[PDB]
């Protein structure tokens, strides 16, 4: 029942609580996407989990229904229940129409949802961002990335995490044409993204992989050492 | 931050709007003094006309609960009536609802637990009138309470409300120490040695209860004349 | 701070002469009512090159024959875009007809001054929409648009400039539009697109231009139409 | 409470003498003191003023019992009876405070 | 109407400011003792009022909760009288479905309960009473204390109100556990006495005690005798 | 002035830990610098005598 | 300020510090002038264009069956007004079966802008109505205002720089009660006359106007019908 | 700052948001009542502004319960709110319990509504004194006079506007108790002139024996009689 | 009124939330109890409040709460708020039962909890619910597991991780991740609990198993003096 305004227009046209909602995906993990035109792969630089965590439940990667699934950046429990009510209108749209629902309106679904929380009456609109990937009924390897203020662009790296400005950078510099295989050279531009950033895969970064509307594959440390080798060999 | 604003406790409790709407009720100042008698509590205020061009008649505050409860009370006079309107829809609720008519303490519990949610939630300030209210139930005697704007109601013998409280229940503490059905040396000379007027039977308004007669009745110049020419020993 | 529902020492409210602000934030669109249609433009100002540029959605379709073109705070129309197609297809359902351009535009600007703190049931708005917007559409009266405000006020207009280019663009707009379309008031507002330039010389990935013609329903034009303009520049 | 804090350092004083605003077995000795100085004619009671211990100095004692035999020279009495000692007290007997029911 | 604000929250330092606040209310409560002992409790009271002038059987301070629990409390006096009725409200919730006396410990878990809300919800301040529990329930006795926080002890001897810190280390010195009938009483006597301001009338204390037979007040004819016996 | 300081040598009531602790860390900052200055430390001072 | 947190406070004087602001938000709005006979009362506004060109933000308007209004201040906040009036008017055509008298129209949205001024957080509506009726007796005119007082008035003139056209239309009662349609919206218009900025002319563009009264509708003359009147030099 | 909500008390016990609530009165024109045995005769000041309003622009004399009026002060929005729900509130009795309203719970019930108006930082006090009166046939020529503090008091020549302060002593030296109405309707126009220091295009309104418990603008013969109290 | 409240739902210039890192603090002023899983059960290792005599009996302490067969909480900061919301979850663990005839695995109730506990900090103005409470249980899926949670949201599988004062980095080179033996667990607990002590000052607590069936053990008095014999050095 709690009703003041808080986003508000400021002066000069500021939106004062959003933009602190941008802090706060500056302030998260470090996701990252590749649109790699069979293939679909993500990555998050976790923390300390090899010390006491549980490798299950530290998932910055999550899976709607089957074929999309994505990777929030920011706050880490406001990103949940945008989890939650994807899956359930997710199905609800396995409900109407009956399809491997399309990557499109469910990120749709999300913007309009923190755009619905940036203009109700005191409710904090949220601190996440997501990279909605995942493909359609004709291959089609979309990826998506949303934002707090519900604007949700189609684009094909947006690593939008903490220190993640460079890694765009770095993912405009080098993506034209030589990740169009199947999925090694993706994977290695994305573990090539992240190891700009820290450290070794052994510790630090998880992987995603998604093919064809079939089997959401992540990367045991095992197998990601293969690759982080591959990179350091370069 | 807002301790003296919202009703909420400041640093060492004592949240202040109780005592800001304590220091309401000495607003102007018509001031009841109450005397009870082993078989009958007489009512006693004073009650003073600006101009002579209000009806005298109108003005009081003496109000009539039920058939069987009087009160009066001497705050300001806007929440006053706000506040006799609901312990007459409490008193009458009680008739509905459990049979017999209210005894005289637990409507006063009542209406000292509805200014307890004043003082309680926020958005609502504690309305600054306190109830001198009296009664008579069948088993035991008179009786006469008062709950303040905080909600402590007490259950007295002979307080007093208004401007000069201090002076009135000091007055009746001498005075009731030594031992009253008359209450003719108790019920006007409280006022008359506090504020030192000597009534005529205009400004005084004096509503009886009797155990003989259980029905609250406001006096009127005639027997209230009697009762102060009888202050000749 | 204060609050939305308070007018502003100058004269007007608070939240509409900060929410016509972030409309000179957010992209440039432009449109031209002639008489045989209205063509929409506007540059979508793509942040980097590492990506996909068509599907930055600043020219939406209402109807078939209604065709905004919002600016500003983006996305934050979309809740006004869907009762723009709701109350479309609401009125092509009760009353089996088209509708005008001033009956969307009548039913959108109703949604833009209606928010407020303390209201009914909080699926209320609470700041106004900061998004100015025009529907191009073509009707039984005649091919026009009609420019929002975030304030509600809609107002006839054929040559209007939203975003930052509200001054110079619409300066430079207000010389060269008297006669009617000819197919040249595509290629003479592109052109005003053209001196706008921010980040790239207005190719067929930056741009977004769509016509609405009394013959067709709309077009929304493709890359190679919009190259084929381009080239004749 | 501002006297300074150099004025001791155990050597400038080395010692510091708590006055106390005296009590219960205390108060009782200051009225037999001052009563012991003045006519009193019985009628007075020692133990009952003691009672209701509330913030008095032996200054106010002085004050209450002096003004008790200036409120006998009223009648012209040589003693003191029953009101003068009450009288005085009342009247300033802490010309009262200012309670604050509810809490308490 | 209403706010749906909470007006309790959280200091910068990290703990409830008004919390703190409500405990320092209780602290400038009238003082009250209770003591645990091996076949019941005793509850004892201070009621002092501005003169001699009011109804000492008007108002009481002992109070059952409608079976064998009795409350006493120590700060602010009509918040006291809310509790007492949301209290009997509980207990009579309890009775009508389950079909026995509460248990004390249940009734300590849902009083504790609705004095947590007052620490959120909307513009209400915290009740800023800790009013002690006692009980007979089967076996051996019980005693409680709900703060204006929300949370709630056992033990076998407690303080509150004023100078409480004497009488926690007091009863810390006296007490023993199988201390059990009218030895209680006295003990407790001698911890209001301990300051009392002064000369100990019957009329200003009352206790309250749970003989294996319910809560019942004690009669002023029955606190005199004992301090005749002091 | 602030006579305050009242001279004091070794006649404290049973503390060694603490004067062991303290002796290390105010006069071999004083007394003996070559080792600190060989021993890569940098400079220790400002103690907190909490108690 | 104080003072701005403040449809709910007085200041210390007695004023409530921003329902007479109000006021001031429709002194802002564009000037216009309605005036009434002993027959027909008229209605005459200019309308501001405030862009390249247009309709110029149309302001008397058609609420009615003969009950027609004039607005200036908020336009939103206008259209929200008389959809109000509008909607309970057709509300009274269809309960009572009568044409609804101009009074307790007035009177009745005069108690309907009046609950935001009491309670919190709620403007006013800042919109100077100055609606002209023809009832059972003479033709009706009242200004009504966003501090929710009415006046029952005759030959008012509210907006910019509108006390000018009240200081020529109050010297020029005297030949009000006769002056028929032809000689009275001429005298309207000179009234209005005055509110322009000293540079001549009252153009077929910007002025709209609107006739009521005996045995005739409320009608509106736009762009091509308020050129059959054309009179005045100055 | 103490001010500014009237959920919030002075530290002297005075709720500031009702006192700036009374001088909000103070500022606007007079209005006063004058009973006699014959029933209430009420008198409005107007303060007409420019000559484009016209006679009765704004009504301040209203009525209510086709018996007893409304002789208001201040701001005429909320004085003309609780005007209609005081039509409202007659209505509620009259509906409700047959007999016709008698003022003194007319006065108690739009008394209370006014007061418990101000206990809350949700609303505002109203901004406008007000007074009552009518006579049933055994009645009494009741009237009452509410403040925006929403006590109720039962007067004789009740005054309030901003000339209140010469107005009292007028009606004070009139002889208030046996005349027959009919004069003290003339006498009014004496008052208002008086206390009328710079149009003053006054309106009277009133019950009586002449209209058994209604209320009439004068009829309309007075104006052309009571206007004939110039000079004075 | 908005001069009034706390705005406990307002993004920080820095991006974090005022009133949830107070909390954060409030933790370390009061908090103890740490857990410690096994190949075989999970115990909780708790503080009591002070040596205060004046302590009758404990049924179950004040800090370890029983939730259903198989699953215990145990609770830090402040008291008042939990006790509350462990009968909330509480009610949840059985609701699950009504729909579903399953003791509810934990992860489960972990995610309920911290959705409504997010949803305190999300909207409704009210303070958040000052506990970083955590959890035991076992369910038929996984093995036996602990999760921990915070008044910020988020959570996880924490195998060895403790709650309020003095922080678990000792536990972190000393838990041997593969096998514990639970035995050594307790060894381990009152290594850690006598860095940071019979039952008078402590309350440790196991969870173990016969035959299937969860068995939730509180470690009665004697076995205290077992282990705190169970020394010499450490």
């Amino acid at each position: 029942s709690y009703d003041r305004a808080i986003t508000v227009f400021s002066p000069d046209g500021h939106l004062f609580q959003v933009e602190y909602a941008q802090e706060a995906v500056k302030k998260g993990s470090t996701a990252v996407g590749v649109r790699g035109r069979d293939i679909v792969v993500l990555g998050v630089e976790k923390a300390s989990v090899a010390k006491l965590q549980d490798e299950r439940t530290v998932r910055k990667i999550c899976a709607l229904d089957d074929n999309v699934c994505m990777a929030f950046a920011g706050l880490t429990a406001d990103a949940r229940i945008v989890i939650n009510r994807a899956r359930v209108e997710c199905q609800s749209h396995r409900l109407t129409v009956e399809d491997p629902v399309t990557v499109e309106y469910i990120t749709r679904y999300i913007a309009s949802l923190k755009q619905r929380y940036t203009q109700s009456n005191g409710r904090r609109p949220f601190g996440i961002s997501a990279l909605i990937v995942g493909f359609d009924f004709d291959g089609t390897p979309r990826l998506y990335q949303t934002d707090p203020s519900g604007t949700y662009h189609a684009w094909k790296a947006n690593a939008i995490g903490r220190g993640a400005k460079s890694v765009r950078e770095f993912l405009e510099k080098n993506y034209t044409d030589d990740a169009i295989e199947t999925d090694d050279l993706t994977i290695k531009l994305v573990i090539k993204a992240l190891l700009e950033v820290v450290e070794s895969g052994g510790k630090n970064i998880e992987l995603a992989v998604m093919r064809r509307d079939q089997s959401l594959k992540i990367l045991n440390p095992e197998e990601i050492e293969k690759y982080v080798a591959e990179i350091e060999k370069e | 931050g807002f301790d003296r604003h919202i009703t909420i406790f400041s640093p060492e409790g004592r949240l202040y709007q109780v005592e800001y709407a304590f220091k309401a009720i000495n607003q102007g100042g018509l001031t009841s003094v109450a005397v009870r008698g082993k078989d009958c509590a007489v009512i006693v205020t004073q009650k003073k006309v600006p101009d002579k061009l209000l009806d005298s008649s109108t003005v009081t505050h003496l109000f009539k609960i039920t058939e069987n409860i009087g009160c009066v009370m001497t705050g300001m006079t806007a929440d006053s009536r706000s506040q006799v309107q609901r312990a007459r829809y409490e008193a009458a609720n009680w008739k509905y609802k459990y049979g017999y008519e209210i005894p005289v303490d637990m409507l006063c519990k009542r209406i000292a637990d509805i200014s307890q949610v004043y003082t309680q939630n926020a958005e609502m300030r504690p309305l600054g009138c306190c109830m001198i209210l009296i009664g008579i139930d069948e088993e035991q005697g008179p009786q006469v309470y008062k709950c303040d704007p905080a909600g402590y109601y007490c259950g007295f013998k002979a307080t007093a409300a208004g401007v000069k409280q201090t002076e009135s229940t000091s007055f009746l503490e001498k005075k009731v120490k030594k031992k009253f059905e008359q209450t003719v040396e108790t019920a006007i000379t409280c006022l008359s040695t506090v504020l030192s007027i000597d009534f005529k039977p205009s400004e005084i308004e004096v509503g009886v209860v009797t155990v003989e007669n259980p029905k609250f009745r406001i006096l009127t110049e005639a027997e209230i004349d009697a009762h102060l020419v009888a202050l000749a020993e | 701070d204060r609050g939305v529902n308070t007018f502003s020492p100058e004269g007007r409210l608070f939240q509409v002469e900060y929410a016509i602000e972030a409309i000179k934030l957010g992209s440039t669109a432009i449109g031209i009512q002639t008489s045989e249609g209205v063509c929409l433009a506007v540059e979508k100002r793509i942040t980097s090159p590492l990506m996909e540029p068509s599907s930055i959605e600043k020219i939406v379709e209402i109807d078939a024959h209604i065709g905004c073109a919002m600016s500003g705070l983006i996305a934050d129309a979309k809740t006004l875009i869907d009762k723009a197609r709701v109350e479309t297809q609401n009125h092509w359902f009760t009353y089996n007809e088209t509708m005008t351009v001033e009956s969307v535009t009548q039913a959108v600007s109703n949604l833009a001054l209606q928010f407020g703190e303390e209201d009914a049931d909080p699926g209320a708005m609470s700041r106004p929409f900061g998004v100015a917007l025009l529907f191009g559409g073509v009707d039984e009266k005649g091919p026009q648009l009609f420019h929002m405000d975030p304030s509600g006020t809609f107002v006839q207009c054929d040559a209007r400039a939203i975003g930052s280019a509200s001054e110079g663009a619409q300066s430079s707009l207000q010389e060269v539009y008297h006669k009617s379309m000819t197919l040249k008031e595509a290629i003479k507002s592109s052109l005003i697109i053209l001196k706008q330039v921010m980040e790239e010389k207005l190719n067929a990935t930056n741009i977004e231009l769509a016509t609405v013609q009394p013959g067709q329903n709309f077009h929304m034009f493709t890359k190679e139409e919009l190259e084929e303009v381009i080239k004749d520049i | 409470d501002t006297l300074d804090p150099a004025l001791l350092r155990p050597g400038r004083l080395d010692r510091k003498i708590e006055f106390p605003l005296p009590d219960r077995r205390q108060k009782r000795l200051i009225f037999s003191t001052i009563t012991s100085k003045m006519n009193l004619s019985e009628e007075v009671d020692l133990e009952d003023y003691v009672a209701r211990p509330d913030k008095i100095s032996g200054a106010d004692i002085n004050s209450i019992c002096q003004e008790s035999g200036m409120l006998a020279v009223r009648e012209n009495r040589y003693i003191v009876l029953a009101k003068d000692f009450e009288k005085a007290y009342k009247t300033v007997i802490k010309k009262d405070e200012q309670e604050h029911e509810f809490y308490k | 109407r209403g706010y749906s604000f909470s007006l309790t929250t959280f200091s910068p330092s990290g703990k409830l400011v008004q919390i703190e606040y409500a405990l320092a209310a209780v602290a400038g409560g009238a003082p009250s003792v209770g003591i645990k002992a091996a076949n019941g409790v005793v509850l004892a009271t201070e009621k002092k009022q501005k003169s001699i002038l009011y109804d000492e059987r008007s108002v009481h301070k002992v109070e059952p909760i409608t079976k064998h629990i009795g409350l006493v409390y120590s700060g602010m006096g009509p918040d006291y009288r809310v509790l007492v009725h949301r209290a009997r409200k509980l207990a009579q919730q309890y009775y009508l479905v389950y079909q026995e006396p509460i248990p004390t410990a249940q009734l300590v878990q849902r009083v504790a309960s609705v004095m947590q809300e007052y620490t959120q919800s909307g513009g209400v301040r915290p009740f800023g009473v800790s009013l002690l529990i006692c009980g007979w329930n089967e076996g051996r006795p019980y005693l409680f204390q709900s703060d204006p926080s929300g949370a709630y002890f056992a033990w076998k001897a407690t303080a509150m109100g004023k100078n409480y810190v004497n009488g926690k280390t007091f009863l810390e010195k006296r007490y023993n556990e199988d201390l059990e009938l009218e030895d209680a009483i006295h003990t407790a006597i001698l911890t209001l006495k301990e300051s009392f301001e002064g000369q100990m009338t019957e009329d200003n204390i009352e206790v309250g005690i749970c003989n294996e037979a319910g809560f019942r007040r004690l009669t002023p004819t029955e606190v005199k005798d004992y301090l005749a016996a002091i | 002035v602030e006579k305050v300081p009242d001279s004091t040598y070794e006649m404290i009531g049973g503390l060694d830990k603490q004067i062991k602790e303290i002796k290390e860390v105010i006069e071999l900052p004083v007394k003996h610098p070559e080792l600190f200055e060989a021993l890569g430390i940098a400079q220790p001072k400002g103690v907190l005598l909490y108690g | 300020n104080q003072y701005d947190n403040d449809v709910t406070v007085w200041s210390p004087q007695g004023r409530i510090h921003q329902i007479e602001y109000a006021m001031e938000a429709v002194k802002q709005g564009s000037a216009t002038v309605g005036l009434k006979s002993k027959t027909h009362a008229v209605l005459v506004a200019l309308k501001r264009a405030q862009s390249e060109l247009a309709a110029h933000q149309k302001k008397i308007l058609h609420v009615d069956n003969h009950i027609g209004i004039s607005i200036a201040g908020l336009t939103a906040d206008a259209r929200l007004l008389c959809n109000f009036m509008r909607q309970e008017c057709l509300d009274s055509r269809f309960v009572f079966d009568r044409p609804l008298p101009v009074s307790r129209l007035v009177s009745l949205i005069g108690s309907k802008t009046q609950i935001p001024t009491q309670r919190y957080g709620r403007r006013p509506y800042g919109v100077g109505l100055l609606i002209a009726g023809y009832d059972d007796m003479g033709p009706h005119i009242f200004q009504t205002c966003p501090s929710a007082n009415y006046f029952d008035c005759r030959a008012m003139s509210i907006g910019a720089r509108s006390q000018s056209a009240r200081t020529y239309l109050e010297r020029h009662m005297s030949e009000f009660m006769e002056c028929n349609l032809d000689e009275l919206v001429k005298h309207g218009l000179r009234a209005l006359r005055e509110t322009l900025p000293a540079e001549q002319d009252l153009t077929t563009k910007n002025v709209s106007i609107g006739i009521v009264g005996k045995d005739l509708e409320f009608t509106i003359y736009d762009d091509d019908d308020v050129s059959p009147f054309l009179d005045g030099l100055e | 700052g103490y001010d500014l909500s009237a959920s919030t008390f002075s530290p002297d016990g005075r709720v500031f948001q009702v006192e700036y609530a009374m001088k909000a009165v103070e500022n606007s024109s007079t209005a006063i009542g004058i009973r006699c045995k014959d029933g209430v005769v009420f008198g409005v000041e107007k303060l007409v502004l420019s000559k484009l309003y016209e006679e009765g622009s704004n009504k301040r004399l209203f009525n209510v319960d086709r018996h007893v009026g409304m002789a208001v002060a201040g701001l005429l929005a909320d004085a003309r709110s609780l005007a209609d729900i005081a039509r409202e509130e007659a209505s509620n009795f009259r509906s409700n319990f047959g007999y016709n309203i008698p003022l003194k719970h007319l006065a108690d019930r739009v008394a209370m509504y006014v007061h418990a108006y101000t206990l809350y930082s949700a609303v505002r006090p109203f901004g406008c004194s007000f007074m009552l009166g009518s006579y049933s046939v055994n009645d009494g020529a009741q009237l009452y006079m509410i403040d925006p503090s929403g006590v109720s008091y039962g007067y004789w020549g009740c005054a309030i506007g901003k000339a209140r302060q010469a107005a009292k002593t007028e009606i004070e030296k009139l002889q208030m108790k046996e005349m027959t109405c009919r004069d003290i309707v003339k006498e009014v126009a004496k008052i208002i002139y008086i206390v009328h220091d710079e149009a003053f295009e006054l309106e009277l309104s009133w019950v009586g024996e002449l209209t058994n418990g209604r209320h009439e603008i004068v009829p309309k013969d007075i104006r052309e009689e009571a206007e004939k109290y110039a000079k004075e | 009124s908005r001069r009034y409240d706390s705005r406990t739902t307002i993004f920080s210039p820095e991006g974090r939330l005022y009133q949830v890192e107070y909390a954060m603090e409030a933790i370390g002023h009061a908090g103890t109890c740490l857990g410690i899983l096994a190949n075989d059960g999970v115990l909780l290792a708790a503080e009591r409040r002070n040596i205060h005599k004046l302590l009758d009996e404990v049924f179950f302490s004040e800090k370890i709460y029983k939730l259903n067969e198989d699953m215990a909480c145990s609770v830090a900061g402040i008291t008042s708020d939990a006790n509350v919301l462990t009968n909330e979850l509480r009610l949840i663990a059985q609701r699950y039962l009504l729909q579903y005839q399953e003791p509810i695995p934990c992860e489960q109730l972990v995610t309920a909890l911290c959705d409504i506990k997010q949803a305190y900090t999300q909207f409704g103005g009210k303070r958040p619910f000052g506990v970083s409470l955590l959890y035991i249980g076992w369910d038929k899926h996984y093995g036996f597991q602990l999760y921990q949670s915070d008044p910020s949201g988020n959570y996880g599988g924490w195998k060895a991780t403790c709650i309020g004062n003095n922080s678990v980095s000792m536990l972190k080179q000393d838990y041997k991740e593969g096998e514990m033996t639970l035995k050594s667990a307790l060894a381990l607990a009152i290594k850690v609990l006598n860095k940071t002590l019979s039952a008078e000052k402590v309350e440790i607590a196991t969870l173990t198993r016969e035959n299937g069936k969860t068995v939730i053990r509180v470690l009665k008095q004697k076995e205290v003096e077992q282990l705190i014999k169970k020394h010499e050095e450490e």
